[PDB]
């Protein structure tokens, strides 16, 4: 059983607790341990948050290093954006010496040093590795087929880009989020420009509603025409504008949907058994309640 | 590179379909599950050395489901 | 009173032609460093640096072609395990070995051959004067 | 553009659209460079970030527009731009670059620019606001408590929301760069 | 000894930097020196006057010049050292400017003389110890070899044939034409590319001074200048040329090209000359136009079924159990025309090369609008067969790329030839529009513009932009093209039926193993090396090997074409004098010094080196032909029994002590 | 020479694995035993496949016919 | 003699005719070889840059690329002349590297940096840090105190008009055949392109040779080149005069 | 951009910025080149014309970008621009 730091970033444990339940029960199904962090904080989220001030991104990513540091064990994330802040600033701060110099000196105003001695994984990303919990492991621990459901995966963008700066393969048409839903038995499906960024990085969710709004409603339309029953993500972010901006988008412009969002954290814990009450589905916009006709 | 010859190998139901595209040329080496017996007497012929033998028994009994009888390398074919 | 007194072993074909090039295209750097020019670094043999040493060279350079780019398919290998065999006679005569370094200069790498000259320029000054020149007496 | 009128209204119309020598900032260049790590003045426009933009097809905003002002110095045209917080950060224009350069990470050094010169939409400060009280961009309710609970979970997450006193240290990270003290100074007005 | 010390000013470029008086001053005290003095410009006829002179005025036996660079004034100064009465190799450099000048120009001058008395005093040590060297004369094999058998390579072949050198054209595939055969117009002139080529081929397959040996490779060389063993490999072609079946004693003859073997054989595989698009049976030609008309067995898919010998009969052309043959040949020069390939696309993901079915590359749509090409030159679509109405062309695919995955150098071609093809659809298919995403047009040779300029006059729409990514419809399978439009300063998307990428070109295939075969090197860019970039764009390093083609950077027909009969020139030189002057820095063993231990033997890469009986003792013997001057066996021995001619221990010793000299 | 994988999730140790396997079953039910050598021992309450490089299977099926609640699944493809 | 090789060359076309560009007007407007004999050492001056105007240092300098060429109004060339963007960044280079703080500004449509190396030594020259704004420049105007000259164009890219006053301004002039190239092929029987340059052969399979027997071309004379394809065509064409000085018979 | 909302503000806001090739008019092109008896379709965007324009130092006018939309067909682009109307025919542009 490999054991891992939890992070927990800010959305997931405050509005959509089902994903972090679902994360540690399914996790603990399969063989990984995932421990709290200690005091843990929103990581710089690094669009609203990086687009002020780099310096203090740095700071408080490698604030929230240095908790699991001390703590001596790898991180673990659920959210594409929170991945981006802790393993990039690690990736960064474990090479660029002035800039471990900068952060250390402001650290030590709070009795605390940044070493670079962990690792950063996203919990899909385990999933999906063989040494870890792998492809067939998820297979394994299925036990409700989830079948005769059309499924659209959303990759997001921090996970996978730029892949200059990351090792998970090609950015333009990958294929490995879909066989994580393929293993629950949910078939996926394809749609026009997949791998298009549901419009709320960089903090334009918060300055200009509309224009992110239509970046969803493009990704909304491309894939009801595919004919997709749910969409799967790996970022809660996403999960929000793609849930929020469902409900914004019917009463802005025109359209309805009515297309589930839910996290693959909350399909692997459909899949293997557990509750839409422990799941928490009811803290969603849009109503799961179709999709669980069509999967039970 | 170039792409146009288009070794493919699709399991089309009970068929196993085995194609070399061209623009206008195909060529479908096609193998009937169903049928196969599992002998090698496809293998110890092949002038080109690409069939090989599988999971005979397995196969034969409907426990296996991600294979056939025979592998044919389409590519040596 | 002292000036270094540093000497560099070049081949022909690529760390002369770098640091013709280095020239031509003006990359100044510190007048310490004087040079020999054989043909390729395989030529260099160990009693060459040794003597330089007893001579009182502060420093010995030795400057040739990448690996897989010599001119002559293989000389600078012999003249790589010559100088590895020469760090460690150096070590163990209890000279600084630090004294004596093999640079791998193509022939167009002028900037990186102005680099060379001024590092090994520091790291003779820092080092001093060669122990030779007054263990003689 | 013959010179200037003192008419605002006329001195907006008649605008110099010229640009000239005297425009170019080679220190907002240099910083732009330091910060974002980035070479940026490699760019050869080739026009493949706008290309790839999602931003681009419904506004005015161009991400090799913003490459050439940088290149060419034009502070006071790239920070004042108000389609300078359209970019998501999807990194797109990153990926495809024939010059390995990051437009997106020179779109967040003008961003940061533009907070030194106070030039900032009010949800960057509200976050600010929130993250120095909570340590938490997005912040637990009474309802989220309730749901927490009747999951099973405890009814706050393992964070600075269960354990205050490392609230003080992010506050003191954060007091550090007087981004708090100039995120409320901007908000009052 | 008696030497002379000549000080270069270079017009300023020295005296600038140093006191070239008290250089002189030095020099006129140092011992050994007989004559000290200046002028202004050395390389110049007053320069060598000087020199000449003072030779025989004060009966010199050495002559050290402080002036530029060895590499630079050698071949100068060793002439005006014999001119004067001396051996050429009794001159020695100090160089002063470029090691000297030109790097402590500001603010340090006493020191910039210091060093250039330290390199005076360091030549006049070498020179008073240099003594007579005669240069060696090795005779030289009146043949050549062409390997590639390409334009470049044909070209060469012809021009050294008739100038009257026999010569070897080695080919590795069964035909002789390269990529011009399977081009299908040429821009800019619009000329059937095959057509042009067709006489051109038969000159070669007749002409009586070329050995032609399609289907052969170069297994390994060995030699110098003079003599070039090389060894063959004919690979087993399964089919006898008429010629080799009446050697073989079959007098009906052998392969006539009748076609019969390839109409009964069953096994169909795609043909490499159509980019695979169209099929060939195992024995096959590529084209109708094959210059050897021979008809290949491919012998990885040949079934052994025996039909092809029914079918052809009587002629008996047909051996299937032929295996590989080795030939040596000896030759004195060696051209290298190896050519270049399409680099691989689909590694670039964005545009979905091998993902998406109507994207193709250049070489494939050449193909299939040649009118001999797999379609009947009906440009069709590959996903359903379908006439194109909207046809892409993606510029620089590949190209000018620094991201680590293409290539960061421009192809030169690609921006023509797509121009090409815009025109060959807009006049093929009509009310087809051609769109061009470019991002620099370059149309830079004759009549380069002129072909740009009929190109947009008739209608091909030009788009300044890079393409960032290719998105197929899931229907229709058009494609969907996205980049910006930089001109018109807005995003685009251009749904066209077919996408052409004009990718860039990298050396063929086995070009690096080729090229270390022969001892050449290579650029930065990948493709083989140059002797000098500006004034010896085909001689290579190694004297007796040049270069022609694209295999020396990409280039269209004319300008490769150039190349290789410049090549071809440069090879006749030393075939047409006979004689070729190595350079006297061999490797000479002092036999009663010589301990027999053979443990040089090992260190000399040319095998120069070996053990023989001289005066009952065992020593070693030095094929003075054979060795290059390194210096590594000499460099090795313990005892000092090996000297080397310019460069010998003593001389590099006497410079040492001169430098430590105070 | 197959691959053969046991979902140790839902394995039982009911042994069927074990004792069904014709190549297990060569040991001490032939005459003038050949192959000594074992695929499965169930080691710790699941079946472990001590066939580690895949040598010894022959893509029989019985073990797969044997184990009550399906776990066992065979690759008839080469791994 | 037996063969004749022609071998005539080039000169830079008369670019006071383009009078937008005031080559002959404005003192600090020269054209490239000029800038050339200017910046070697052993010119006029001692290496030095300087005005004409006033014998000062100049520290902005622009280059007109294609001044001259890919002109279609008569008075210009209607080619490339192949080598002035790949002068044009050797210029700015020497510059930039010759006096401390100097900026180029490099006014071009269409870099073309086709041959070996050429794409790495643009790559470099925009790394030292030349402008590469790209507008064909409209007029130039002389200030008629300070003599320094506003170039007026458009940045196509930035889409804007600009006005760059540099200190000195070099035009990338087209190249022609030389003085007296029409009378000596005339002399030999050899024809013109239509471009005016001297025609070879066959354009692909035989750039050397021309139609009149025993007469080659090598050079610039046949189309402006670089000084290693100028090489290449110059063996080719000595090679191709020596097949029938070698055999020593042809047949007519 | 995503489609249209009816919404005539948010029209406006989200107007579709990227040229298709359902945005090109050649009819309106031959209509351009027969009444304006020039060969406009000829244009390489070199720039001359705008940097010689007395209008473009002082509005949004841009005659490099009128003739761009002549060759792309961009009709209801061209004619709805005000300005188009900031011309003095000087000519500076043909000169
Ligand atoms: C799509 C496309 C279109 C083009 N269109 C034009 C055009 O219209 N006009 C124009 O002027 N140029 C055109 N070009 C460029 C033109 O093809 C080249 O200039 C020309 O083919 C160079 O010929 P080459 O002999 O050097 O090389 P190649 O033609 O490639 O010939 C090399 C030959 O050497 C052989 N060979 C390789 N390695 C070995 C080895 N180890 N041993 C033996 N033999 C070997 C190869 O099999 C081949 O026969 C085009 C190029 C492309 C890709
Ligand atoms: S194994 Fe081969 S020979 Fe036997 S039945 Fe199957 S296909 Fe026929
Ligand atoms: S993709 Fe890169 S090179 Fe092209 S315009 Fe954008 S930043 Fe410049
Ligand atoms: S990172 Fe910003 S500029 Fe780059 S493609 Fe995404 S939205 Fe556009
Ligand atoms: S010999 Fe060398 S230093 Fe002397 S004038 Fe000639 S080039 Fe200059
Ligand atoms: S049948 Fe015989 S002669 Fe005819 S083409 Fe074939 S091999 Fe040649
Ligand atoms: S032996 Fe058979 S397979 Fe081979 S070439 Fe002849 S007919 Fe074809
Ligand atoms: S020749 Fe043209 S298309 Fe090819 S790489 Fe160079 S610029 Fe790009
Ligand atoms: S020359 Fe030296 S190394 Fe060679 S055999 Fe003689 S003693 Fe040995
Ligand atoms: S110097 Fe010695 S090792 Fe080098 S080639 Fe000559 S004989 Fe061989
Ligand atoms: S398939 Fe047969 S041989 Fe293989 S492990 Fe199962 S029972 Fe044993
Ligand atoms: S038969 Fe099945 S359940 Fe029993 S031990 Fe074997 S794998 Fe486990
Ligand atoms: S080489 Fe460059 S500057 Fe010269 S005419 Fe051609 S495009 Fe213009
Ligand atoms: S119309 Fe304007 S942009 Fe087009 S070629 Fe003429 S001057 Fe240049
Ligand atoms: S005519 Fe004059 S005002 Fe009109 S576009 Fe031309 S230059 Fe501008
Ligand atoms: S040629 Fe320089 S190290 Fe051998």
């Amino acid at each position: 059983m490999h054991e891992y730091a939890f992070f927990l970033g800010c959305i997931a444990p405050n509005r959509y607790p089902g994903c972090e339940a679902s994360a540690i029960k399914t996790s603990e199904k399969v063989g990984i341990k995932l421990l709290p962090l200690k005091g843990a904080s929103c990581c710089p989220a690094p669009g609203a948050f990086g687009s002020i001030d780099l310096n203090v991104w740095y700071a408080m990513a490698a604030r929230n290093l240095v908790l699991a540091e001390e703590m001596k064990k790898d991180i673990a994330l659920i959210c594409n954006g929170c991945y981006k802040s802790i393993w990039e600033v690690n990736h960064i701060l474990k090479h660029n010496d002035e800039l471990r110099d900068n952060v250390n000196e402001v650290l030590a105003e709070i009795d605390m040093q940044f070493k670079g001695t962990i690792d950063v994984w996203h919990l899909a990303e385990l999933y999906y590795d063989d040494k870890v919990c792998g492809v067939q492991k998820i297979k394994d621990s299925v036990t409700t087929p989830l079948s005769g459901a059309k499924v659209a995966a959303h990759y997001g963008c921090h996970l996978m880009k730029p892949k200059k700066e990351r090792h998970f393969g090609d950015t333009e048409n990958p294929m490995w989020f879909e066989e994580l839903i393929g293993a629950l038995g949910a078939e996926p499906i394809q749609y026009r420009n997949k791998m298009q960024c549901c419009g709320a990085g960089g903090g334009v969710r918060g300055y200009d509603i509309v224009h992110a709004l239509d970046i969803t409603n493009e990704k909304l339309i491309n894939i009801q025409e595919a004919g997709a029953d749910a969409i799967t993500e790996l970022c809660p972010f996403c999960q929000l504008q793609f849930d929020r901006g469902q409900i914004e988008i019917k009463e802005k412009f025109g359209d309805v949907y009515n297309i589930p969002v839910l996290h693959y954290n909350e399909l692997l814990g459909l899949a293997q058994g557990m509750s839409p009450q422990d799941l928490a589905l009811d803290l969603h916009a849009i109503d799961c309640t179709p999709f669980l006709q069509k999967v039970l | 590179s170039t792409l146009f010859p288009k070794y493919s190998k699709t399991t089309d139901g009970s068929k196993v379909i085995m194609e070399q595209r061209l623009l206008q040329q195909v060529n479908n080496l096609i193998l009937d599950n169903d049928i196969c017996t599992g002998c090698g007497i496809c293998s110890e012929v092949c002038p080109e050395e690409a069939i090989s033998v599988g999971a005979v028994g397995g196969v034969r009994r409907g426990l296996v489901d991600d294979a056939a009888s025979i592998h044919v390398d389409e590519t040596k074919c | 009173d002292w000036k270094p007194q540093i000497l560099a072993i070049i081949c022909n074909w690529c760390s002369y032609a770098g640091a013709d090039l280095a020239g031509g295209a003006r990359i100044q750097y510190p007048p310490t460093v004087r040079a020999i020019r054989v043909m390729c670094t395989g030529r260099v043999d160990m009693l060459f640096i040794l003597k330089a040493f007893v001579e009182g060279a502060d420093g010995v350079l030795v400057s040739g072609c990448h690996f897989g780019d010599c001119h002559y398919l293989e000389g600078n290998y012999k003249a790589a395990k010559r100088m590895f065999m020469i760090k460690n006679l150096l070590r163990n005569i209890g000279l600084d070995d630090r004294r004596f370094r093999m640079t791998f200069v193509s022939a167009s790498e002028g900037a990186k051959w102005g680099m060379v000259m001024e590092d090994v320029t520091n790291t003779i000054k820092e080092l001093g004067p060669s122990p030779i020149k007054e263990f003689k007496k | 553009a013959a010179k200037s009128y003192n008419i605002p209204e006329l001195d907006k119309k008649l605008a110099d659209r010229r640009y000239h020598l005297s425009d170019t900032n080679p220190e907002f260049t240099q910083k732009i460079l330091k910060t974002s790590r980035t070479i940026a003045n490699m760019c050869y426009q080739c026009g493949t970030c706008t290309g790839s933009c999602p931003s681009a097809p419904r506004s005015s905003y161009r991400i090799r527009l913003f490459m050439r002002r940088c290149v060419l110095g034009l502070e006071n045209e790239a920070l004042t731009d108000p389609d300078l917080w359209l970019c998501t950060t999807c990194y797109s224009c990153t990926d495809r670059c024939p010059r390995d350069i990051a437009p997106t990470d020179v779109i967040m050094a003008m961003r940061n620019l533009a907070f030194k010169r106070d030039i900032v939409p009010k949800n960057f400060l509200q976050t600010v606001q929130l993250i120095y009280n909570s340590g938490h961009g997005v912040p637990n309710n009474d309802v989220n408590r309730a749901a927490r609970t009747k999951l099973g979970l405890p009814a706050d997450p393992p964070t600075t929301h269960s354990y205050p006193e490392f609230v003080k240290g992010i506050q003191k990270i954060i007091d550090h760069y007087e981004l708090k003290e100039n995120a409320d100074r901007i908000l009052k007005g | 000894p008696r030497i002379g010390v000549f000080v270069c000013h270079c017009g300023t470029n020295i005296a600038g930097s140093m006191s070239i008086d008290d250089v002189v001053n030095y020099a006129k005290t140092l011992p050994y020196v007989a004559v000290a003095d200046q002028y202004q410009y050395m390389c110049s006829t007053p320069g060598q006057k000087k020199i000449d002179d003072a030779i025989k005025e004060y009966n010199l036996t050495g002559v050290v010049v402080a002036a530029c660079s060895p590499r630079l004034h050698e071949p100068t100064f060793r002439t005006a050292t014999k001119e004067g009465g001396l051996n050429p190799f009794r001159f020695e450099m100090a160089n002063i400017r470029e090691q000297n000048s030109w790097v402590h120009m500001h603010g340090m001058w006493d020191e910039a003389t210091q060093k250039a008395k330290d390199q005076v005093r360091m030549a006049v040590a070498k020179a008073a110890k240099l003594e007579d060297l005669v240069p060696k004369s090795v005779p030289v094999e009146k043949t050549a070899m062409v390997v590639g058998g390409g334009v470049a390579g044909m070209q060469a072949a012809l021009d050294l044939a008739s100038a009257g050198i026999k010569t070897y054209l080695i080919e590795r595939t069964p035909t002789i034409g390269g990529r011009m055969s399977q081009l299908d117009k040429t821009f800019p002139t619009l000329d059937c590319s095959q057509c042009i080529l067709t006489p051109k081929m038969v000159d070669v397959g007749r002409h009586p001074n070329i050995e032609m040996m399609t289907y052969t490779e170069v297994e390994k060389v060995e030699g110098y200048i003079g003599n070039f063993d090389v060894t063959l490999r004919k690979k087993a072609r399964g089919v006898l040329t008429p010629t080799e079946a009446t050697a073989k004693g079959i007098v009906g003859g052998g392969c006539n090209g009748c076609g019969d073997c390839s109409a009964v054989c069953p096994v169909i595989k795609p043909n490499p000359f159509e980019m695979g698009m169209a099929p060939r049976k195992a024995i096959y030609i590529y084209h109708a136009q094959v210059m050897p008309l021979i008809y290949t067995v491919d012998f990885d898919s040949c079934v052994k079924c025996g039909l092809c010998v029914e079918a052809c009969g009587d002629k008996k052309a047909i051996d299937l159990e032929m295996q590989d043959e080795f030939i040596t040949v000896k030759v004195g020069t060696a051209v290298l025309a190896t050519g270049y390939e399409l680099f691989p696309i689909e590694n670039k993901r964005e545009w979905g090369y091998k993902q998406f079915d109507n994207v193709i590359n250049a070489l494939e749509f050449e193909r299939l609008i040649c009118a001999s090409g797999p379609t009947g030159g009906h440009l069709v679509r590959p996903s359903d067969g379908k006439t194109p109405m909207k046809v892409g062309f993606v510029l620089c695919a590949g190209s000018r790329d620094n991201t680590g995955i293409g290539k960061p150098y421009c192809s030169r071609f690609c921006c023509m030839y797509s121009l090409k093809h815009a025109h060959q659809i807009m006049e093929k298919i009509p009310g087809a529009v051609a769109y061009l995403f470019y991002m620099d047009i370059r149309s830079f040779g004759k009549m380069y513009e002129e072909f740009y300029y009929r190109i947009q006059h008739e209608g091909a729409k030009f788009i300044r932009g890079r393409v960032a990514n290719v998105l197929e419809d899931k229907e229709t399978k058009n494609l969907h093209v996205f980049t910006e439009d930089t001109l018109l300063g807005r995003p685009v998307d251009v749904e066209v039926d077919l996408l052409v990428l004009a990718a860039a070109v990298q050396p063929n295939e086995g070009a690096n193993e080729l090229r270390k075969k022969f001892g050449v090197s290579a650029s930065q860019d990948g493709w083989m090396l140059e002797a000098h970039p500006k004034l010896n764009p085909c001689g290579t390093t190694t004297a007796g090997v040049f270069l022609a083609g694209v295999c020396q950077g990409p280039k269209d027909i004319p300008d490769t074409v150039a190349q290789a009969e410049g090549a071809a020139s440069a090879a006749s030189i030393p075939i047409h004098m006979g004689e070729v002057e190595l350079e006297p820095y061999f490797a000479m063993c002092i036999d009663e010094l010589c301990a027999g231990c053979g443990m040089c033997v090992n260190l000399c890469p040319y095998s120069a080196l070996s053990l023989g009986e001289k005066n009952g003792r065992t020593v070693m013997v030095v094929t003075e032909a054979k060795c290059k001057g390194c210096g590594t066996c000499g460099g090795f021995c313990p005892g000092g029994a090996i000297k080397m001619q310019h460069f010998t221990t003593p001389q590099i010793v006497a410079q040492i002590d001169a430098f430590f000299a105070g | 020479a197959f691959a053969v994988h046991v979902n140790m999730e839902r394995c039982t140790g009911c042994n069927n694995c074990v004792v069904a396997c014709p190549v297990n079953a060569l040991e001490l039910n032939t005459v003038n035993p050949s192959s000594t050598d074992k695929i499965y021992k169930v080691i710790n309450g699941d079946a472990v496949i001590l066939d580690v490089k895949h040598e010894l299977c022959a893509g029989c099926g019985i073990c797969v016919d044997a184990c009550p609640y399906d776990v066992i699944q065979l690759s008839g493809q080469p791994p």
